[PDB]
């Protein structure tokens, strides 16, 4: 029930990934090559909610280790975050109810879906920069926080770390995309592309569709097209188990339907066939 | 027009004098506004819920409004 | 013409007189326009989020213009 | 009009004279009737089980009526 | 017609005059060709990639040229 | 007639000289049957794999028969 997350190195970055991925999901056998295997996040036992400890942000001195984020587990839905100074949670308002040991708890006036941050935050996913400069500002502005609104700075803070732990716990395309402004000397920064905000949208129906895998050329779901395995791999780490409202659609009306050696999610399928 | 009757689609038949029909609950109801067969076979694919709307509420009754759910 | 409502297609009613309502956000609003039918089922399958533009911004209000993000 | 053959649709068949071939089962039948060319591409790609009803159950027979499955 | 764009669909928009509006590229641009409006609403839908073809290349521009890619 | 090109639709352009053009297997053969180009927009967005069977296999050459896989 408590995590790491070392910012240090790109190496450290990814190690952590790792070991709160193991720590949640079991591999599905049926998807995997060169020893990596796409992951399903272990729904079975209850739900719980742990913490994640946001750590190396200065990796010089290290001073920026009061920043921790709680999160659901059989979503990841990230229901706020905790000030380990005063340790106070606060919470996002569609969480009105949620409560993490050890602190008091107070809840912020909106809610936590994209829609919301984007607004509040004053910016839009696609396009957004991400680097130790952008994270370490991120820091300081949840830190310097107090009180019951969310503020631009807020925001902008969250769609910053929900980005890199989250979403990256989600898929290697975004870890491998960001991973690389943390060793990079001159400070680059990484960029969320279209791609990678398409990805984002489509993680309950892809989790729904692809257990349905058993080998096909191809799996297209709505803006998404893998080319093979591999391209699989390279892209998502963890899906939920559709075997706190769930990520996964309403059940059955998203099976995944193979034609001629592709896997296509129905709801697609069924959009794009009406010819008039 | 009220509900006649909710629910998936069990399955859906084109017939031989160009109207179109579907099987929704315990109703067997036809249709002959021909650009609701390209939308209620959308439906039946993606497993959506319909709700049939008719006076004519009886197997082999006819209809022309659904709700798409 | 402004922004009336933006979100998710809830439901979408093939109405008697040949038009199509649909439902965003909080209002029920309906178009005469034969295209947007299939359109806007595909939208409401997908999940697709719109934005619906008109100046009838109340239940029951036509359109004619959305947005398709 | 008797049931003639049912199954998935193996592939579909777009001829000089315009008609459409459809082969299920055994037979291999086709139809002159343009709106099911669209209804049947679409149950062939889904995977739907069809049954076609037709006299003329022999390949190379005209057909109206389908059950989409 | 001279190549214009080339990209994914970002969005597209159904204008008051039913002239079907998609930006790809850095640019927005209208065709009046029926036809094609949902053709593009299922590019965009699957992430298809398309050229636009046409002598109007600057915002605002109408095209009924495209190939889908 | 003999099969001339099999395989996915590698791109197919909609033109303003109103010639749709398709390009399957190493040719690019054009077709002018309305219903036609609706289907090969299916099959090229879903994934089928198609064979055009002509005389005139050829790049430029036209067609009327096509085989869905």
């Amino acid at each position: 029930k408590e995590f790491t997350l070392d910012f240090s190195t790109a190496k450290t970055y990814v190690d952590s990934l790792n070991v709160i991925r193991s720590a949640i999901g079991t591999p599905l056998q049926t998807i995997s090559s060169g020893g990596t295997s796409l992951l399903m996040i272990d729904s079975g036992t209850g739900d719980n909610l742990f913490a994640v400890d946001v750590r190396g942000i200065d990796p010089e001195e290290g001073r920026f280790n009061n920043l921790r984020l709680i999160v659901e587990r059989n979503n990841l839905y990230v229901t706020g975050f905790v000030n380990r100074t005063n340790n106070v949670f606060y919470r996002f308002a569609d969480f009105s109810h949620v409560t993490f040991p050890g602190t008091t708890a107070v809840t912020l006036s909106g809610d936590s879906s994209y829609t919301t941050l984007q607004r509040v935050a004053g910016i839009s996913r696609t396009g957004m920069q991400i680097n130790r400069h952008s994270l370490t500002t991120s820091y300081l502005d949840l830190m310097s926080h107090s009180g019951t609104s969310l503020t631009q700075s807020v925001a902008r803070a969250m769609l910053r770390f929900v980005t890199v732990t989250a979403e990256a716990l989600r898929f290697r395309q975004i870890q491998r995309g960001f991973r690389t402004t943390l060793d990079d000397l001159s400070g680059r920064s990484y960029v969320m592309t279209a791609e990678d905000v398409d990805l984002t949208l489509n993680w309950g129906r892809l989790s729904s569709v692809l257990p349905d895998y058993h080998g096909q050329d191809s799996v297209r779901v709505g803006r998404i097209s893998f080319g093979s395995i591999n391209a699989i791999l390279g892209s998502v780490a963890l899906i939920l188990n559709c075997h706190f409202p769930s990520m996964c659609p309403a059940d059955g009306r998203v099976r995944g339907i193979t034609h001629n050696k592709i896997l296509w999610d129905s709801s697609t399928l069924g959009a794009i066939l009406m010819r008039r | 027009t009220p509900d006649c009757v909710t629910g998936k689609v069990e399955y859906t038949k084109y017939n031989d004098d160009d109207t179109f029909t579907v099987k929704v609950g315990d109703k067997e109801l036809f249709t002959n506004r021909w650009n609701l067969q390209s939308l209620l076979l959308s439906a039946q694919i993606t497993g959506m819920t319909v709700t049939i709307k008719t006076n004519a509420c009886h197997n082999g009754g006819g209809f022309s409004e659904v709700i798409f759910r």
